[PDB]
């Protein structure tokens, strides 16, 4: 649901999250950084194993 | 009263914090330029053998 | 000596101005000896032309096997980009202009076009490709000059092109440029029907001693200036259109690279070629060259501003 | 450093002696692991070091126990497995490194993984006592909590690089 | 602007109290308080929270500076891709 | 005994012409007598240069006594070829010299000592093996030995590296040598815990060009969703370019992980433990025990990082209830944990043992943070030139 907010459950009162631009966008930048750059090692690999030309044969 | 020792002393040190810190953007920037050379200097290259 | 190019021998220029040696091979013009008066009011009146497109009369010569732009500028002018032969109606300029200009001893004749397309270039859209082409096979020689105002904004350098375009029956030879470009949507179609019809002029630049002094100490008192950029405070929501242009920007390749046609190539219409990948390419170089600007300004002024020494 | 140096050092030793080195070398790879906190490499070592040369380093055997502990961490059998034997030269001179190690590191422990601490907390933590306590809290800075024992641990060119580098990068 | 003109003005200040020092001219107090005033409020604008939402601007910049580029990195592997696709990809 | 006079010809061929075959015949019978030492005797015609090598396989021609003293001696011995003249031309007789280091592995694995050999050999491997710690064939052999002498901090020069340019070499590789030596890694990075690390090896593997079913495959599978749901959050979805025979054969093979990611979403340990005596055979299989553990660990993940953004402080022995804190003390050594295992924005509020969600870590708003993206600014860059460079190569391709 619309929950931007906390709680202190021990303090048993919710308290509305502020919708944070700036570091949320850096969150989501270095998210991506770290997923691209996997990826970009990936994708060496997978243009390695198809110029490999490896594939696990049944038999 | 008679500051000048101070006051003379101290117009090159304000100079010098400017110098520096702008000087290092400028080499920063001028070893940018110098791969703006390799880079050009190659694309040339790329064009002289192109011919 | 360097005074010795800025000579405008009215006689030895209008002679290989009527020397006609294109008719004779139409890629006679190799060089394009310019004035900065190209530079000069082509950069700030594309740029002061907001995004209005303009038109009209270079100032000029020619000299051995080169064209002259002693003059290239804008006008507070539209139209440019999609104008059936746009520049003729900014040449009432130097209709007036030149006459009188040998009245202090500016004996020189109109040569060229001056003209800016603010934002995005100097040169002949699809319509100014009927204009360029049309003109050269009525004006020839005749030149494209291409800068584009607000890349020489975001890149640093004058990407100077004299496109003396291929007449109709002349193609490109070992030497057609052709300066590809990434074009709105008006004239692209077009300039794919046209972007191997011209080529480019060797352009150099000529000038006096005093020339560089000028220049050099321009730059012995701009150089506070240069602390003041002061280059993020000029686009603070500018780059938020940027932004949201620029992924759409990267969207342009979104929109040329989106397709399902398997077959062989762009088997239907030019994409083409997978696409606008390199539009988008482009228009992240130049917007993160900006932001290098705006940062590289602002720090640079804290390095020398906030801190330097006492 | 003498932890990573002595720690490089007893790995080439066993990496030489044979998977097959001296029980002492065993003893003070252990030792420098927990001088590390090192848990799982340490556990590869035991899973990789001869059991009967193990035991024949019964200090090794101590500082397994004592690597059992920091495997668990109830911090006064820690000490005492610390504290069953102290051999200088494969053992104690290191198990003083480690107990001090143990002291920063329960130390931030108390002043910022606690907000608050018992005070016999960190006396489990290093062996500094609750007196020993509300003096670190006074000398570190700390605030003291009595009748609560919830004692309160106080919390206490190159940009032209980068920039240049977006440029030739772009600027290719 | 301020900068550089400033800067030539300030060689000219160097050489100027070294003239007020002596030089010609004598011993000056315009130089004493205004200089003096000058120099020595130097480096000026080297505030902390200032240059803290200065380092804030950095963040921001090298962010989506560094995006862009990060953009064009991936833009090349699309190309490389492609002339994949053209020379290798048979699908 | 005409296995003495190879010497001369070799100096003939070494600083000479060819050396590949020079190295790769020994034609000889293959499997000779005493010769074979004599061959050990008279056949380094220079030095211990490229064709020592030559030695080392006529010493191999026996396979008598494989891993016997030798296993060290004539192992400084090839270190020998592999320190003095190992050379850069490691790959004249590419396979033969690889399925030769292979032979040291399984006399080795067979007997005495899979601890020293990393190092020893890994000389002339690099002298194979160019930038990445690039997997030429021994690799897998050496991740096999790492995991005899479980001692995968050596390798960890080779293993933290992603490696690329893999030094295949066309010849001295087999697909195997990937599969092993990712699976190791895989293993280790789960023993080492960087198991999205182990996640990319298996997923790469899966989805790397495959027709038949292996418990390579297999446990690739299990390690990778093992990261997937005991390392992740919950369950990883299917990759991109995915094998096709998984799903013709290993995917309804998958029935361990089927079951697998329903009780992950079922959040049961009865269930859990049920699965876990059903698949207690992989349980056992590799010392890959604690898999359960694993899981329970990734249901406590699932339990507090759900409870995460949800709240600011909470009842442990309430959340006892809710991440399964087996009471606030217990739970007590759990937030232990959150303040401990890098778990949590909080302290403790030991007055009431309280713990509150902060996630402030950074605006970057301290300038080491910016350069953690300069370094991310580091990798990608330098990713896009090379992505250049290889697209320019494809450009290099021979066109038409
Ligand atoms: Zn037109």
């Amino acid at each position: 649901g619309l929950i931007s907010a906390r709680v202190d459950s021990h303090s048993k009162i919710l308290y509305a999250r502020d919708v944070d631009q700036r570091s949320t966008t850096f969150e989501k930048s270095l998210l991506m950084g770290k997923e691209f750059q996997r990826r970009a090692k990936a994708m060496m690999l997978r243009a390695a194993v198809l110029r490999n030309q490896i594939h696990v044969k049944s038999p | 009263k008679k500051d000048i020792n101070n006051i003379v002393k101290t117009l090159h040190e304000w100079c010098d914090g400017c110098e520096a810190v702008l000087l290092g953007i400028e080499q920063q920037v001028l070893r940018a330029n110098q791969y703006k050379e390799n880079h050009n200097r190659t694309q040339q290259q790329v064009e002289a053998e192109v011919t | 000596s360097i005074d010795e190019i800025y000579k405008y021998d009215k006689k030895q220029q209008q002679e290989i101005l009527a020397a006609k040696p294109w008719t004779k091979d139409h890629h006679y013009f190799k060089y394009c000896k310019i004035s900065a008066l190209a530079l000069l009011k082509m950069v700030m009146h594309a740029r002061s032309g907001g995004n209005l497109e303009v038109m009209g009369l270079m100032l000029g010569k020619v000299d051995g096997e080169t064209m002259i732009i002693m003059d290239s500028f804008a006008l507070p002018v539209e139209g440019t980009e999609t104008r059936v032969n746009a520049q003729a109606a900014a040449y009432e300029y130097m209709a007036a202009y030149i006459e009188n200009a040998k009245q202090v001893g500016r004996l020189e004749n109109a040569i060229g076009w001056y003209h800016s397309h603010p934002g995005y270039g100097c040169w002949l859209s699809g319509i100014d490709v009927s204009t360029q082409m049309l003109n050269q096979q009525f004006q020839e020689p005749f030149v494209a000059v291409v800068i584009d105002p607000t890349r020489t904004i975001s890149a640093g350098k004058v990407n100077l092109g004299a496109f003396r375009t291929y007449p109709k029956g002349y193609k490109p030879p070992d030497e057609g440029p052709s300066e590809y470009q990434t074009i709105p949507l008006n004239k692209i179609e077009d300039f794919g029907v046209h972007c191997k019809q011209y080529y480019a002029l060797e352009v150099s630049y000529f000038k006096s001693s005093l020339d560089r002094k000028l220049l050099e100490l321009l730059w012995n008192k701009y150089w506070v200036n240069t602390l003041s950029s002061s280059s993020l405070l000029t686009n603070a929501d500018y780059t938020t259109g940027q932004v949201f242009d620029l992924s759409e920007k990267l969207e342009q390749s979104e929109a040329q690279l989106g397709r399902g046609s398997f077959m062989l190539g762009l088997e239907t219409h030019d994409r083409k070629s997978e696409d606008k990948l390199a539009k988008a390419t482009r228009d992240s170089c130049k917007t993160t060259i900006e932001a290098i600007h705006g940062l590289m300004s602002q720090v640079i002024k804290d390095k020398l501003f906030n801190q330097i020494n006492i | 450093f003498s932890f990573k140096k002595l720690l490089d050092q007893c790995e080439n030793q066993e990496l030489e002696a044979p998977g097959i080195a001296t029980p002492p070398v065993y003893g003070q790879l252990l030792a420098l692991y927990l001088l590390h906190n090192d848990m799982n490499n340490a556990r590869y070592l035991w899973k990789r070091i001869p059991p009967a040369i193990k035991s024949a380093n019964s200090e090794l055997g101590g500082i397994w126990s004592v690597g059992q502990r920091i495997w668990q961490r109830d911090f006064p059998g820690i000490y005492t497995t610390i504290n069953a034997h102290q051999w200088s030269e494969t053992v104690q001179p290191i198990m003083e490194a480690l107990r001090d190690a143990t002291r920063r590191r329960a130390f931030a422990l108390v002043s910022q993984a606690y907000t608050s601490i018992i005070a016999d907390d960190f006396a489990a933590f290093v062996g500094l006592p609750v007196e020993e306590a509300v003096k670190g809290i006074l000398e570190q800075g700390w605030q003291a909590d009595s009748t609560t024992r919830m004692v309160l641990p106080r919390k206490p060119e190159q940009q032209l690089a980068r920039l240049t580098d977006y440029v030739a990068f772009l600027e290719n | 602007s301020a900068i550089k003109m400033l800067h030539s003005r300030v060689k000219l200040i160097l050489e100027y109290v070294k003239a007020s020092e002596a030089g010609e001219v004598p011993f000056n107090h315009e130089i004493l308080r205004e200089a003096y005033a000058l120099c020595h409020c130097l480096p000026v604008l080297s505030t902390d929270k200032f240059k803290t939402d200065f380092y804030d601007q950095c963040n921001d910049v090298g962010l989506m500076a560094y995006l862009g580029t990060i953009t064009k990195t991936c833009n090349t592997m699309n190309q490389f891709v492609n002339k994949f696709n053209v020379l290798y990809d048979r699908q | 005994s005409a296995l003495e006079q190879f010497v001369n010809s070799v100096r003939q061929l070494s600083a000479q012409g060819q050396m590949t075959q020079l190295c790769e015949l020994i034609k000889s019978g293959e499997l000779l007598a005493k010769n074979l030492s004599h061959l050990d005797t008279v056949l380094g015609a220079l030095d211990v240069q490229e064709h020592s090598l030559g030695v080392l396989a006529v010493l191999f021609v026996k396979f008598s006594m494989p891993s016997v003293p030798d296993f060290e001696t004539l192992f400084s011995q090839v270190q020998l070829f592999i320190s003095t003249c190992n050379g850069e031309h490691i790959r004249y007789a590419t396979d033969t010299f690889a399925g030769l280091c292979h032979q040291l592995t399984n006399a080795l694995v067979e007997r005495k000592q899979p601890l020293r050999g990393i190092g020893i050999l890994k000389q002339a491997i690099d002298k194979m093996q160019m930038n990445t710690n690039q997997l030429t064939s021994i690799h897998a052999d050496l991740c096999q030995l790492c995991l005899l002498a479980k001692c995968f901090k050596p390798a960890l020069p080779y293993l933290d590296v992603d490696m690329m340019d893999i030094c295949k070499e066309n010849g001295a590789y087999d697909a195997k040598h990937f599969l092993c030596y990712y699976y190791y890694g895989g293993m280790i990075y789960t023993g080492l815990k960087n198991f999205e690390r182990a996640l990319y090896f298996y997923e790469q593997a899966i989805t790397t060009p495959a027709m038949a079913v292996s418990h390579i495959m297999l446990e690739s599978y299990k390690k990778y969703i093992l990261v997937s749901l005991i390392l992740l959050g919950k369950v990883q979805q299917l990759p991109k370019y995915t094998s096709q025979i998984v799903g013709r054969f290993i995917k309804p093979l998958s029935n361990a992980y089927h079951e697998l990611a329903q009780v992950y979403s079922t959040n049961n340990p009865s269930e859990l433990r049920n699965l876990v005596n059903k698949h207690s055979e992989t349980f056992t299989r590799d010392n890959n025990m604690g898999l359960v553990k694993q899981c329970l660990s990734s249901l406590y993940k699932k339990n507090i990082q759900r409870l995460t953004k949800t709240f600011l402080t909470l009842s442990l022995q309430d959340m006892a209830s809710r991440v399964q804190l087996s009471g606030p003390q217990e739970a007590e050594k759990y937030v232990l944990h959150m303040i401990e295992d890098g778990e949590i924005f909080a302290s403790i509020n030991q007055k009431d043992g309280m713990v509150s969600f902060h996630d402030n870590p950074e605006k970057y708003n301290n300038p080491a943070m910016l350069h953690n993206i300069d370094q991310e600014m580091l990798k990608c860059i330098e990713l896009d030139e090379r992505l250049k460079a290889m697209d320019q190569e494809i450009t290099v391709n021979p066109q038409f």
